[PDB]
């Protein structure tokens, strides 16, 4: 590389290199290895004939710091013409014959020419070429090396050992510090005998035939195409091609007015149903109330203690059948769970986990005997009634009124805490004070929400089920549902929701499915909205005493049973649900920061402390309603949680298309006279991304309700 | 003893012999990269599962002579099947254990200890909310050392930390950098680690720059607090506050005795010759010097031989 040569040699040696190259007719940018070779040869030549003078008596001495012979003649630094002239003059005044090529140096003492060679390969092979090139004449030749070797004819090293050691050390150091940078390989692979070649690369074969078939249709060889590309000048091509093009190719703008947009069309059919892992609005808890502050125990015994505090069991019976399957199996499963939980006392030693018996009804519920068998296609070639796969068009379902009810209930406040975060260091800088105040207000507003309870429930259940799946692999294990919280007075509490029975878990990859059955308590009668529960079988198990108001009254208790099987990936998806809190905080902070830039001040106090501010977040037959900042915080948190709980591609598609439409509508509202190229296609995409899911349909209804108000 | 017997059986196998004989020292780092590419099997879950087990970490054999098997509670601290130990052992060591002086720490980690001094003795100002435009410059995150380029920093580090593996250059020059003497004098009996010391010295002495979208100060002091000063729509004002001459005659000779080490050239003589191992494997014959061989005007004096 050029910079290496510039910083390695002194300018006196460097200057002659360009003069040598200019006469030859080369370049320093395209060719670099030849530059280094020439510089090295010149420096070695000058170092070989320095500090050497001969006295009048004929002896040779070495001195430093009168008119004595210098014992050597420099030839390399001169152009070709006077290089021949000086050799002719000396050979005439000494009677020597013209050798052939140019010798490098001449010695008065021995009256013979010397050639100096520096090679990158080993010395032995390089001596023969020089020996054959020059013959039948008196000319000593000396060869150095980059690894500390040398070789001279007749083994007559006409020099002191120190001078040779200096050259060898210089070459060794240059080689080492050039290899330390990444330049030795190319330099070594550049000597083709007695010249220097930068690189070599040819097609020469099958690649030539492959190349000749990768051209525009009016060419046959690569060379002709290259020549045509090289001899190209742009005259008028684009203008002519545009002129001879039809006018049906165009992009006409149609304006977007106030009367242009239309409501989105929603599908019709039978109503939709519930498909969450655990039910949300219709759950109750059996509290153990306060545990001892030092009590950290196994979940099984916590569940048993929670169970003991209840009296009021009855004889179970079915109030809503599954209309697909066998319900007596569900009854027998519940009875078996209760009996096996009671039968712990018939054991010498207390177990840590409970493994259920492999019974007929449990085997039916977990699907252990509907496994197809796998054989090769050759034997079953002639069989009949064979279909490709479940390639069936998805069913279309309409929108009901229970999802809005769930969302309404999810935005309310409770009497517990559900989350307690750690501490950080004390604050010094003002920006730290601002950040602390923002996050403290947000945390105080969203601490008691129900969505936090949903988050904690999901985290606990998924973690427990993943641990059980990884630990016990061939057993039917019983897993309780448990959450923890702090009461208003300051007492810890433990809650129980139900039970889960797990099947067989032999999971090699992240797609394999493990089946399970779930049981949950409730006080909601299933016969008020039968269409909501379509994958459930509901039993009646007992009565509950309510202490609310004056007197005591009894209400029935129910149980919800269902078969399901999730994943290994979706377990990990469920174990991370605090990112919803992170996202909500980020959204609020972004809204504050956007407004802080227009009104160039700090607007965090005008958002929270002010009590006269209202935001439109609701709808009613009267019109659009308003709320406070805590309400919008809880609404955003609930929206994030429900997005996490109902993931599907339809959500992604709808979000993208609705974002585009919302941006266009805002541009219209800002008096910027917008326009569109194809408005029907955007809609058509919106409806084709609207097949079956209830959350997506609710979002579409919300968008329609927004559209009917923003332009009226 | 163990290393040579491990080397002996590698050349017994024919496939490894070709590698060991056909690969130069210059190509060790090339073949070092051929290891693997698939390990990320959810490390967080793996660590959570491993911390549940008893005896999850490993230690040397001599731990059994320094830490008791059980504590006052009666809990096992280590077990025998390198041995297996528990985190309780680490906590016990931090609670009860031998003490040593830590006087060498503030000289090995001083680049970290200057940051806290800068931060504690600093003052703060007001914060402004507005909009601003940020442009890019060349910023220096490691100031480095004055009067020292990147070429000699590596030389200094090699001399200080690995005195027996220097070669060619540094061994033929006639000089001695001042900073090397103080670094070698101070770090006389430090037993922390050669590699940690090497990395810390490299971080202290070597300058390196990058591109950043800075809208404020340009010096190295203002770059390390760039996350505290700037923002999307705000700016915070803050001031910090505050080796003899040798030559190579050729390769090894069988008529001048066995090879020596670099640290054993001290005895030497006034012009004898002996072979030594320099760098990472090369053995060469060297001899002491008799003249100066400097870089003075004598190089330019050759111009008298040209342009007469």
């Amino acid at each position: 590389m050029e910079d290496f040569v510039r910083q390695c040699f002194n300018p006196m040696i460097v200057e002659l290199a360009e003069k040598a190259m200019k006469e030859y007719g080369e370049d320093l940018k395209i060719e670099t290895n030849k530059f280094a070779a020439i510089c090295t040869h010149l420096e070695v030549c000058f170092m070989y004939s320095d500090f050497h003078f001969i006295n009048e008596q004929g002896e040779s001495i070495v001195v430093e710091l009168a008119l004595l012979k210098h014992r050597f003649e420099i030839i390399e630094g001169r152009d070709r013409t006077m290089a021949w002239t000086v050799v002719n003059s000396i050979c005439n005044t000494t009677g020597a014959e013209k050798p052939k090529f140019l010798p490098d140096l001449y010695d008065y003492k021995e009256n013979r020419f010397i050639e100096i060679g520096v090679t990158r390969r080993e010395v032995h092979i390089y001596y023969l070429e020089k020996a054959n090139k020059i013959k039948s004449e008196n000319t000593h030749i000396h060869i150095f090396s980059f690894t500390g070797e040398e070789m001279a004819t007749k083994a007559d090293y006409t020099l002191d050992e120190e001078s040779r050691a200096r050259i060898k050390t210089r070459l060794f150091t240059i080689r080492q510090e050039m290899a330390n940078r990444g330049l030795w390989d190319s330099f070594r692979q550049s000597e083709r005998g007695e010249e220097t070649i930068e690189e070599r690369f040819e097609i020469t074969g099958t690649m030539r035939r492959l190349a000749d078939q990768s051209l525009p249709p009016n060419f046959s060889c690569l060379e002709n195409f290259r020549a045509y590309v090289d001899g190209f000048e742009p005259n008028g091509y684009i203008e002519g091609k545009l002129s001879q093009m039809s006018k049906e190719v165009n992009a006409k703008i149609e304006p977007f007015l106030k009367t242009t947009p239309r409501p989105i069309r929603l599908p019709d059919g039978p109503p939709c149903f519930q498909r969450s892992k655990f039910l949300l609005m219709d759950a109750l808890k059996l509290s153990i109330e306060d545990p001892s502050h030092e009590g950290e125990g196994i979940p099984l015994y916590d569940a048993i203690k929670c169970m003991r505090t209840f009296f009021g069991w009855k004889e179970p019976y079915i109030v809503k059948p599954h209309e697909k399957g066998i319900n007596p199996n569900y009854l027998l499963s519940w009875k078996q769970v209760l009996a096996e939980l009671q039968d712990i006392e018939n054991e010498e030693k207390i177990p840590r986990t409970k493994n259920m018996k492999k019974t007929s009804q449990l085997k039916w519920a977990l699907g252990e005997n509907m496994a197809p068998e796998k054989v090769d296609f050759d034997n079953c070639r002639d069989v009949s009634d064979l279909k490709q796969y479940d390639s069936d068009e998805p069913e279309l379902r309409s929108l009901s009124s229970w999802i809005q009810n769930e969302f309404n209930k999810a935005c309310e406040l409770t009497d517990s805490t559900w989350i307690e975060l750690d501490e950080i260091g004390e604050d010094v800088a003002p920006i730290e004070y601002i950040a602390s105040m923002r996050r403290n207000y947000f945390t105080a507003e969203v601490s008691h929400c129900r969505a936090t309870e949903y988050i904690m429930k999901g985290v606990y259940i998924n973690t427990a089920l993943l641990n059980a799946s990884c630990a016990a692999m061939d057993d039917f294990q019983l897993i309780p549902m448990i959450s923890k919280c702090r009461t208003k007075e300051g007492r810890r509490k433990t809650n129980l929701y139900g039970f889960i029975i797990k099947g067989r878990s032999h999971l090699r990859n992240d797609t394999d499915v493990v089946n399970f059955v779930s049981m949950e308590f409730s006080l909601t009668d299933p016969r008020l909205e039968p269409h909501k529960w379509e994958k459930y079988c509901v039993l009646e198990i007992g009565d509950m005493l309510l202490r609310s108001a004056i007197g005591q009254m009894s209400r029935p208790m129910f149980l919800y049973v269902r078969t399901n099987g999730t994943s290994k990936i979706k377990m990990k998806w469920g174990m991370e649900m605090r990112r919803c809190l992170l996202q909500s905080l980020q959204q609020i902070e972004s809204m504050i920061e956007a407004e802080s830039s227009v009104k160039e001040k700090d607007m965090t106090k005008e958002f929270f402390e002010n009590k006269s501010e209202t935001w439109p977040i609701g709808e009613s037959p009267k019109g659009v309603e308003d709320g406070s900042i805590g309400k919008v915080c809880r609404t955003l948190l609930a929206k994030s949680v429900f997005n996490s709980l109902y993931a599907s591609p339809q959500l992604e598609g709808f979000s993208a298309e609705s974002r585009k439409l919302l941006l266009v509508v805002q541009a219209l509202r800002d008096n910027l006279e917008p326009g569109t190229f194809d408005l029907e296609g955007l809609y058509e995409a919106i409806e084709e991304c609207l097949i079956n899911d209830p959350w997506v349909l609710l979002n579409a209804s919300w968008f329609n309700s927004f559209l009917t108000h923003a332009l009226r | 003893m163990e290393r040579i017997k491990e080397l002996r059986n590698l050349m017994s196998q024919s496939r490894t012999r070709e590698i060991l004989t056909k690969t130069t020292v210059d190509h060790m780092a090339i073949i070092k990269k051929y290891t693997s590419g698939r390990q990320e099997k959810n490390p967080s879950l793996r660590m959570k599962w491993m911390m549940a087990m008893k005896y999850p970490i490993t230690a040397d054999k001599r731990i059994t002579e320094m830490v008791p098997e059980r504590n006052e509670q009666g809990q096992t601290l280590w077990s025998k099947m390198r041995v297996m130990v528990s985190p309780l052992a680490v906590t016990w060591w931090n609670r009860n254990g031998p003490m040593t002086s830590t006087v060498h720490y503030p000289k090995v980690y001083k680049t970290y200890f200057e940051k806290v001094e800068r931060l504690k003795h600093g003052t703060f100002g007001p914060v402004h909310f507005r909009n601003q435009v940020k442009i890019r410059r060349r910023v220096d995150i490691n100031p480095g050392h004055a009067d020292l380029s990147a070429k000699e920093a590596q030389d200094v580090i090699m001399e200080v930390v690995f005195p027996n593996e220097v070669g060619a250059r540094i061994l033929t020059s006639e000089s001695q950098l001042t900073i090397t003497k103080e670094k070698k004098e101070e770090l006389q009996d430090c037993k922390i680690s050669p590699l940690m010391v090497a990395y810390m010295l490299e971080r202290e002495l070597v300058r390196k720059t990058r591109f950043l979208p800075v809208a404020g100060g340009t010096s190295s002091v203002y770059i390390e607090v760039l996350h505290l000063t700037q923002g999307t729509c705000w700016e915070q004002m803050y001031t910090p506050g505050g080796r003899r001459g040798f030559l190579i005659l050729g390769k090894e000779d069988r008529r001048y005795g066995p090879a020596l080490s670099i640290n054993e050239l001290s005895n030497l003589a006034k012009g004898e010759k002996a072979n030594v191992l320099i760098g990472q494997g090369d053995v060469v014959l060297v001899m002491k010097r008799k003249r100066d061989s400097s870089i003075l005007t004598d190089s330019q004096t050759a111009t008298k031989r040209i342009r007469m």
